[PDB]
């Protein structure tokens, strides 16, 4: 939620000269819940009087304040359906059996490419802002965990020959293990970012 | 069935193909906050082909091992797949072009 | 202060200047570790038979 304001001042006159108050002081401020963002809802809007004080004395001021909260279905549909649904095709690689070489190293790899490039074209889409962000954390955390099945694949086949029991247990336990961290991950992020 | 491998890429680098697609068709529309319909299509066009990867993984997990019902599944997809995809499209552009 | 000598004579200057330094949180997540992450997956194929 982003809170934008509009301050209203007098530049030369004090309180000893000028006074400022919204007429009506309820309704002074029109027109704004017919306002249709593309990306935005204002949830609310508040009128604040009052008079700050500098050195010189103390002038009056007014503020608008807009409540603006951002829509998420957009971004949903945008960001974190191909984020999930790809990290769901790498999981894939695990009902794959241990032979196909190929197949799970294709898989894995392609997996881990699409992340790159989901996340350097959204790197693009979206605004340019150059600190870190809760989108940010949820494609590293998807990319992850690509990185991790794809490593996962790469333990399973350099340990295989020596002990297929180990390696199909390993595949086994990866199998069930990795959606039920992936849940946890959804369910902390989820739940921290609101 | 048998040719692991190259189902396997070819499922995917669709995937990918798709992808890229949805990456490179969302460029042109204004950041609206809901689905449109061309988002509609996409997002169904991506469904029916991670559908079709699982489609593949599931006949690859149960073939050596259930045979019968790889190619049982096989055979029930190749006329089931298209056979609801044209009819989605066929209600998709019933349903926008008459508004 | 100070004072600055042109062509046309010698002005008066007042400097403010204002320090900055760039944030890292952005370019560390965003490139280096996918970098890091990439290089490691090239080596891990040394583990395939
Ligand atoms: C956006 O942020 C601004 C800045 O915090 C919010 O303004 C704040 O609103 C509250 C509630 O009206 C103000 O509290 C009031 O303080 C006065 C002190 O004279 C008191 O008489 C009232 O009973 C109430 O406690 C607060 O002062 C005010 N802050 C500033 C700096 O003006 C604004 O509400 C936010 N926008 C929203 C919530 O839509």
């Amino acid at each position: 939620e982003q809170n934008c304001t509009l301050e209203i001042e007098s530049y030369g006159y004090t309180t000893d000269d000028i006074e400022f108050y919204w007429r009506g002081d309820d309704n002074a401020v029109t027109g704004v819940t017919k306002i249709e963002l593309p990306q935005f809802s204002i949830v609310d809007y508040k009128l604040i009087t009052k008079k700050v004080v500098f050195s010189t004395g103390s002038y009056p001021r007014l503020s608008l304040s807009f409540k603006l909260k951002r829509n998420i279905g957009y971004f949903i549909l945008q960001t974190y359906m191909p984020s999930i649904l790809i990290t769901i095709l790498s999981w894939v690689s695990f009902w794959i059996n241990y032979d196909a070489s190929a197949a799970r190293v294709a898989l894995g790899i392609t997996t881990v490419l699409t992340m790159t490039t989901i996340n350097t074209h959204l790197r693009e889409t979206l605004p340019k802002i150059p600190y870190v962000k809760a989108i940010d954390m949820y494609l590293m955390g998807c990319f992850v965990f690509v990185f991790m099945a794809l490593l996962e694949y790469a333990l399973v086949n350099y340990i295989f020959f020596s002990q297929p029991a180990r390696a199909a247990a390993i595949d086994r336990w990866s199998r069930i293990f990795f959606p039920v961290v992936f849940s946890f991950f959804n369910i902390v992020y989820w739940l921290y970012y609101v | 069935r048998e040719s692991v491998p190259a189902r396997t890429v070819f499922g995917v680098t669709t995937v990918l193909t798709m992808t890229t697609l949805s990456i490179s068709a969302r460029n042109s529309l204004p950041k609206v906050a809901y689905a449109t319909a061309m988002d509609w299509f996409i997002a169904v066009c991506y469904a029916f082909v991670f559908s079709a990867l699982i489609e593949f993984a599931t006949v690859n997990y149960f073939t050596k091992s259930q045979p019968a019902r790889a190619a049982k599944i096989d055979r029930l997809s190749r006329i089931a797949f298209p056979l609801l995809f044209g009819i989605f499209n066929l209600v998709y552009w019933a349903t926008y072009l008459n508004r | 202060s100070g004072i600055v000598q042109s062509s046309t004579g010698e002005y008066v200057v007042m400097t403010t200047h204002f320090h900055l330094k760039r944030k890292i949180g952005y370019f560390v997540i965003q490139t280096y570790l996918p970098c890091i992450m990439t290089v490691i997956l090239s080596q891990v194929s040394f583990w395939l038979n």
